[PDB]
């Protein structure tokens, strides 16, 4: 029970630093990769669909 | 005559108990049997 | 008896903090996905309010709007409600767009394009048209926006597989 | 507006119905009869009319109101008896001079001429305010002065007007909301339609038991409070008698009584009984109406008000929720709902197939259900309300056959039996083991727990004990009895003492106004004892009969325990079952040897 | 306005927007008579109504209608008992017609002023097995469930004879204080019977207190129905202006049930199962509506509706759905008949839910109803070891069963036999159930409280 | 853009016919609730379309309507999974979007790529009865016949629950190399039902490892249907692409029939025998057809459906037609609930019919199927022995029978009978038979070859 | 051919038959679900279409194969795998990846890529001909000639064209009968 009166607020700790890193290529690549993609949904909407 | 709507449920449970009848009681008929075939050859001796 | 109940009970709550770690690590990450995607879209509709509000460049896309729900309208008279600069826009190529529909189909040309006293606000779309029947049927919804909100439905799987697939 | 096409039984059907839906209010002829526009087909609106026709003619004008049809809820529901449409009968007797309401004659749904007193929320002005959040509350009675007023489910703004304390009409407005300009002035009335489910700040799972106050229901599978029940009636086994007396036993803040097409005289006596007798929770001045709000529908009045029952019903149960008070809603009984549900089917032409049974009538059983059940009250301060449906179910054809019976078995998690040849004996409720479940046991028993009792290893015992006699009492019948084992004779006899006391009860157990767990516990706790002595004893070698005569003493006293009320021990655990253990121990030493 | 067409019995009308809903219309006929119709639906430029007389005679081009511009009302008088009607309240005997002092709804639906106090006092039948076991309220309605093969008439009858006779028995209980009167309603019942019917009043001296209307099946359908409406109003009339004691007999619900399904065959509406309408219940509710305490609480009206099974089972429409909407049920048996038992009078499936409540000891006793819960216990057992005797031997029995099977044919023959003539005393009723009671020891009771039983036994 | 009507359930609405089938359609209502719904039925200027929420309080010209132009399919990811949904799949969680990777067809099938290998390779429930004595290998679909005197949603988060807390073992004997994913489809629940199998994945921690889709009660019959076609359909994505082995539990199948029953109301389709339908085959083969292995056969989709006997009836037509179509069936039983064993599972008449086919070993031992002989036998014996023990006594009977009735209470008290968080694998299960089995000595033992019965007694 | 007015249920209904037979078996819109018409009314035909038809519109064209559900009874009949109406499994297996048939997808009701070495019979130019009378056969087995080619039944005539020994597609001919012109 000591290791279940530490093993809460520790999840927080593991939840974060567990997608740290994820979180920052998701950030990442979609700046990147934006205007062609939103390009591509541009000519769609604007030809008939 | 016997009633028409939903009866089913009644008549499937007579048959239940027939059939309950029949396992158990032939058990003890076979073994009242088997037991007088040795008091048999007991008194004839 | 009890050491090993109460021990059950605190190696299942144990679980549970597994289970918030996996629920919350994959609702951060899936969160993050989704703020991504509605900047992707976001851009697209602050473009295609660039593209609008130059009249001229506009003015084929918004004859290929109309035209586009007129193949599947297919009704005599078809009522248009525009944007405040499109009404004037459509009406000065009222025949450009009843010629094309008559190019472009089998059905002969539309015989009158209802202009709208009716008209949209630049707070609900970026522009576009409501092409609608004329006893008011059936409403081919080709606005900007609505465009947009349909396009996403097969735009995101493609984007999807290209970014995290 | 629109003009009569046709006239078929207290069916209206009218042209020229557009710019409507499927759920409005109407004023049907020129006789204004109140009315419903239950479906539409084209321009010909099918409607049901809530007022008998015997001199409605075709061609007379129908005029849509413009909302649906929705029930007051307000306050003074408590203290007077409505109908299944809701207008007050009380009213109804002065005025008409028509005990019954009279046809022609329209009445509007709550008393206009009632003052409440009114006292401030926890709002003043320029306060941002939401829905289910307590703007007041009126003292309503002097049992209760529970009730708060609230601001309606589906609306929020801000409050441009609070009025001060005082005694205001319910009428006579006391709140102005602004959402985005003026969403509508409010009064002590609220409007909620009978047709959608009550918002709610989130359902929660029921581990709250209620005690029914039967020593038997708790003792196989307790009740709780949010929960769904069945009890299965016959139409002549008594099933009025143990309705009426579990409303009575059962104790929440506001109880629902709901007839639902009843006999007249059995509703009739329910009002007359309940401000005859007193509550259990101190209640004075006609003790238990003060509790309830009524609705009584007989199934001689038309056929609309009766399919509005239980809907009306649903909602009051689900208002008070909203206000943080728990609920028990009885609702009795469910298949003369069903069986209105089959007339409309016939009526307007839609097409059964449930069994010659409604298409609707799986879903909209369900529907109901869904509504009863434990939640976090609505509007943010946050309390407890739950609501826990009793429902009767009894037959409509077959014997459990029925439509009605094999949906609602589905959709119950609670099913308590009772067997009609038991019932003929007289040893009703009769609650059959293979005929009863609760899903709810598991979270119950571990509550229980907490509270002090032992109570799940009772349980186990107390299922074994009936389950080997229903087995055993088949081999009897067949085979008959030269030879049962000492064990199984035991079982036998012990099992006959659980129906004599418990199972048995209605108007026979001098104290049953409301009993307690600890009670029900120690009770059952002494025959379980007498149980595994009793085992062990013909084992380790003393004949059955010896057993029998030197256990004599006891065994009568715990035959008669079902008349002893609590007044040894505590104020729910008594002496003389906890003397009995001590004394059980006692004959078994001298039994053994 | 004129014919269209005739579908089957029912009459299809070709007319114009005008009519009341349930409005007499006389369809004129080229015979030399005029008969009257109700239009059963009203509809977009065309009526369905089904004439009241005959069945036949309707032309396309040779009717002509004319609107009565009144819906159907039955005119009802308090000097209505002692004259004889038939089924549209005509007379038969030339002379005694319904007559008025005022004009009520054949429904009932405008006044219902039916009090809201629950049954209170007892009324008997005379009859002991009736009586005892499923004890009859003021205003409480209990349905007689026969069958045939049975001399059901002859239990019905004996019913109809003996109200009023139980009457200066239940003075004397104070059950009753006030005058007692009948109104009695015959369909498609049998010509021999209708004779039985009137000598039964004649003999008893209650022909002024009694109103007859008879309806045969030679008479139409739709007709058929009304009849009971009639006598209901006119049973209303008496309970709520004069406050009396109104015994209305309702005879054969059967006959009604067959009437309501006939029609349904050219009607929008729709028959739900068994070839039954799914509103036949809110047929039944109708008629059953008249029947309760009247608001005076010095009055009311109590019924009787008499049901024989067609097919003999309870789970036929007929019975199923009538049994539902009364509190309780009353079984005659087709078993004690062969035995050679009247009036056969079986107690086991019988039982009447609020018993208990109505009745008080002041005019019963309060062992009344703990008595007759011992007899239905025993009854029961010795009635599935019969059963078991059969089968398997004598292998099965027990001392218990044994006694059992002794007790029934005691109850049998001593307890549910009496002569037609015969009426009997609730006190003497509840002293011949404690004598078939002993025989049995008192540790093996246990639905009687050993309070009560130790006065009384 | 004009409502028609509205006839129960099924809405008409009047608007051109253009459209295509299945096509959501959109009513638009002043009260500003656009609620979506599929058209059943398309038709000249008029479409018949069942709205998943609600069905009617749509206005006739107050309303519009509005094309989608898209068939209804379900997104489909494997990064959806760990979180909860309604009836047509998105989020009450109050999660992120649903994501796409692919849109599937949830009509009946996907691409429908269905062996023509036959199963082999065993997957473990955790349920002892169930994996020992019924063996299920992969692709076979066995159900759950279950009553509602059973608490069968209980019994049915159990197998889910346990199931791939079985999977490390295996992959240490070396069974699966591949994981374990669970799709759990539950059906016109009630709401403590819903929160209860969430709880309950939390617990074990099994809640990542599953998908649950709730439908609610209170939600109209048509989503109801939709809700396992959904789920159907993401497993069978998983299961092609990324070779899993998943396990698709679907309760209650006596819910989607009754839906499909229900619906009906304006349809000029007649149902069959008892209402159900006459093509309530065609409806179960529907949820059948994805069943089976996978096309590259090392994922496969496995599935239990869960059906609930309303009144105890094995004619009754919902098991009957099933039963013929799967291959073998669960038979869980009242009377063993009685005495307080959970779970209860009489395996009596259970039977799996290819239950040699799924066993091998490195998830099983070659001793499994000598052992499900033996005791399947033993135990059948062990209830005819107690019914013998009842008529004989204790003191006068056979050595067999004393010996038979001695494994019967073991067998239910440690076999069957297991905790509620204790998971029992298949490795375990065969140890503690041995157990029961060593009171018949080698005699009485022979359904097992001596090689096995010298091992292990 | 026709179009369709419309689909209710499962049922599809389409107006403009003027020579739609009550056992022809049809391919509805272009999706091509298989279907066969069970019923006629007036110029509407009634089909029961077996195949889903989630997809399927109004005003859409029926396109008639112009025959019955019928079966095709050709060589290579044997080591191979089918449908009940006759679709080789195996090659759908193959080809789109999938080992049953979903909905849309149709194919030939036997392999017609594949060629077989025929042999004649007994026949010759000129000679009359008759119903189930040997023309050729292929040999399938190495025990048997499993597949004999008979001459069509409701076929009979004088053989214009005999082809000879040697391999031939299944789409290529063989014979020619002349009764009543070119039959």
């Amino acid at each position: 029970e000591q290791k279940n009166a530490g093993g809460v607020g520790e999840l927080e700790k593991k939840a974060e630093a567990g997608v740290q890193g994820e979180l920052a290529e998701i950030k990442k690549i979609a700046e990147k990769k934006k205007d062609d993609v939103v390009k591509i949904l541009i000519e769609t909407v604007i030809k008939p669909s | 005559v016997f009633p028409t709507r939903m009866t089913l449920g009644l008549m499937k449970t007579k048959l239940k108990g027939a059939n309950q009848g029949y396992s158990l009681l032939k058990r003890k008929s076979e073994a009242l049997t088997k037991r007088f075939r040795d008091i048999t050859k007991r008194i004839d001796d | 008896g009890n050491f090993k109940s109460k021990l059950k009970k605190a190696m299942l709550s144990q679980q549970i903090t597994k289970s918030t770690i996996a629920n919350k690590m994959r609702l951060k990450v899936l969160s993050a996905r989704e703020q991504s995607l509605d900047g992707i879209f976001e851009e697209t509709k602050e473009k295609l309010s660039g593209i609008a509000n130059n009249r001229d460049e506009y003015k084929p896309i918004l004859q290929s709007l109309i035209v586009e729900a007129l193949l599947k309208l297919l009704e005599p008279k078809a009522i248009v409600k525009a944007l405040e600069r499109d009404v004037d826009l459509i009406e000065s190529m009222k025949d450009d767009i009843m010629r094309e529909y008559g190019e472009k189909a089998q059905r002969a040309p539309l015989e009158e394009i209802v202009i709208s006293n009716d008209y949209l606000n630049k707070d609900l779309v970026s522009g576009g048209v409501v092409v609608s029947n004329a006893s008011d049927k059936i409403e081919i919804n080709n606005t900007l926006e609505e465009r947009l909100k349909l396009l996403s439905e097969e735009a995101l799987p493609a984007i999807r597989l290209e970014l995290y697939g | 507006y629109g003009a009569i096409y046709s006239v078929s039984g207290p069916v209206v059907i009218a042209e020229n119905m557009i710019g409507c839906a499927m759920y409005e209010l109407v004023k049907v002829g020129h006789d204004n009869l109140v009315g419903e526009v239950i479906r539409i087909d084209g321009d010909k609106a099918t409607i049901q009319v809530y007022e008998e026709t015997a001199g409605l003619t075709v061609g007379d004008p129908v005029l849509r109101t413009g909302k649906p049809l929705s029930v007051e809820l307000g306050p003074g529901l408590m203290e007077t008896i409505y109908d299944g449409i809701q207008r007050p009968l009380k009213a109804i007797k002065e005025e008409s001079q028509s005990i019954y309401i009279p046809r022609g004659i329209d009445t509007p749904a709550l008393d206009r001429t009632i003052k409440w007193q009114f006292t401030p929320g926890k709002f003043q002005v320029g306060d941002h305010i939401s829905g289910g959040d307590i703007y007041g509350s009126v003292f309503e009675n002097s049992l209760i002065s529970s009730h708060k007023i609230l601001l309606p489910p589906r609306s929020r703004g801000t409050i441009t007007w609070i009025a001060p304390a005082g005694e205001y009409t319910l009428d006579e407005k006391i709140l102005e909301v602004e959402f985005d300009g003026k969403k509508s002035d409010f009064t002590l009335y609220h409007t909620w339609p009978v047709r959608v489910p009550r918002p709610v700040t989130e359902k929660l799972s029921a581990d709250y038991p209620l005690l029914t106050g039967q020593r038997v229901l708790d003792a196989l599978f307790p009740c709780v409070q949010g929960g769904t029940t069945c009890i299965p009636g016959a139409f002549g086994c008594g099933k009025t008698v143990i309705s009426q007396s579990l409303s009575k036993y059962s104790n929440s803040d506001a109880i629902i009584y709901v007839g639902c097409g009843e006999r007249g005289n059995e509703m009739a006596e329910v009002l007359m009984e309940f401000p005859e007798l007193y509550t259990e929770m101190s209640g004075t001045k006609e003790p238990i109406m003060k509790r309830t709000t009524l609705v009584a529908n007989t199934s001689n009045m038309p056929v609309a008000a009766r399919e509005a029952s239980i809907y009306t019903g649903i909602t009051l149960a689900e208002y008070f929720r909203d206000q943080g008070k728990n609920v028990s809603m009885i609702a009795d009984s469910s298949s003369r709902w069903a069986e209105a549900l089959r007339e409309i089917s016939g009526r307007l032409g839609e097409m059964p197939a449930d069994q010659g049974f409604p298409a609707y009538l799986g879903a909209k059983l369900a529907s109901f259900y869904e509504r009863a059940g434990k939640a976090v009250a609505l509007g943010s301060p946050d309390r407890t309300g739950s609501v826990s449906i009793v429902a009767a179910v009894s037959p409509a054809g077959g014997d459990f056959s029925d439509p009605v019976t094999t949906a609602t078995l589905g959709i119950t998690q609670v099913f308590w039996g009772l067997d009609k040849k038991l019932a003929q004996r007289k040893h009703f409720p009769s609650i059959n083991t293979s005929v009863s479940y609760s899903k709810y046991t598991n979270v119950l028993n571990k509550f229980y727990d907490s509270n002090y009792p032992e109570f799940p290893v009772l349980r186990d015992r107390m299922k074994e004990i009936l389950s080997n006699a229903e087995e055993l009492e088949q081999v009897v019948q067949l085979v008959g009895k030269s030879a049962l084992s000492d064990s199984d004779k035991i079982t036998l006899d012990v099992a006959t003492l659980i129906k004599e006391d418990f199972l048995q009860q209605n108007g026979y157990s001098t104290y049953d106004a409301f009993c307690p767990i600890w009670k029900t516990f120690d009770m059952m706790r002494a025959f379980i004892s007498y149980h595994d002595e009793a085992q062990k004893a013909v084992a380790n070698g003393a004949n059955w009969s010896k057993l029998a005569d030197s256990t004599g003493d006891v065994k009568h006293a715990v035959s008669s325990s079902k008349f002893f009320e609590p007044s040894r021990g505590e104020k729910e655990v008594h002496g003389e079952f906890e003397k009995l253990l001590s004394t059980m121990q006692e004959r078994f030493a001298e039994s053994t040897d | 306005n004129t014919v269209s067409g005739v579908n089957g019995p029912l009459v299809i009308l070709e007319k114009v927007k005008f009519p009341r809903y349930n409005e007499i219309v006389n369809l004129t006929l080229p015979d030399g008579t005029v008969r009257q119709g109700q239009v059963l639906e009203i509809r977009g430029d065309r009526a369905i109504v089904q004439v009241f007389e005959g069945t036949s005679g309707i032309d396309v081009k040779k009717t002509t209608v004319e609107f009565t511009g009144e819906s159907l009302r039955i005119p009802v008088s308090e000097d209505m008992l002692g004259r004889i009607f038939d089924g549209s309240g005509r007379p038969i005997d030339n002379g005694p017609k319904v007559f008025a002092e005022d004009y009520l709804d054949i429904n009932g639906s405008p006044i219902n002023p039916y009090a809201r106090i629950y049954p209170e006092e007892m009324i008997s039948t005379g009859v002991s097995a009736i009586d005892t076991m499923n004890s009859i309220a003021r205003g409480q309605k209990i349905p007689i469930f026969s069958a045939s093969g049975l001399p059901h008439n002859e239990i019905a009858a004996q019913i109809c004879r003996q109200a009023g006779l139980v009457r200066p028995t239940k003075d004397v209980h104070d059950g009753h204080e006030e005058n007692f009167s009948i109104v009695f309603a015959a369909m498609g019942v049998n010509l021999e019977t209708a004779r039985f019917f009137k000598q039964d009043f004649e003999e008893n001296g209650s022909l002024e207190r009694t109103s007859l209307f008879l309806n045969l099946a030679n008479d139409p359908t739709i007709e058929r129905i009304i009849t009971p409406r009639l006598a209901l109003t006119t049973a209303e009339y008496l309970a709520y202006q004069t406050e009396r004691h109104v015994l209305t007999i309702l005879t054969d619900m059967s006959s009604y049930a067959d009437a309501l399904r006939e029609v349904s065959a050219a009607r929008e509406e729709v028959p739900g199962r068994r070839g039954y309408p799914g509103y036949m219940y809110t047929d039944l509710s109708t008629i059953y509506e008249r029947a309760g305490r009247v608001e005076g609480r010095n009055g009311s009206i109590t019924q009787i509706p008499i049901l024989t099974m067609p097919n003999d089972d309870i789970t036929h429409p007929i019975p199923d759905l009538t049994g539902y909407i009364t509190e309780g049920q009353i079984f005659v048996d087709r078993q004690l008949h062969n035995k050679g038992i009247y009036p056969p009078i079986n107690v086991l499936p019988s039982l009447s839910r609020l018993m208990k409540s109505a009745i008080g000891e002041g005019m019963t006793r309060k062992d009344h109803g703990d008595v007759s819960n011992q007899l239905y216990a025993k009854y029961a057992i010795g009635k599935d070891a019969a059963a078991m005797k059969a089968v398997v031997g004598e292998e099965a029995l027990s001392i218990e069963d044994k006694l059992s099977l002794e007790f029934l044919e005691k109850f049998e023959k001593t307890f549910i036999t009496q002569g037609a003539y015969e009426d009997r005393t609730v006190f003497e009723s509840l002293d011949q159930a404690w004598s078939l009671l002993r025989i049995y020891p008192k540790e093996m009771l246990n639905r009687i409280s050993p309070k009560i039983l130790d006065e009384f036994y």
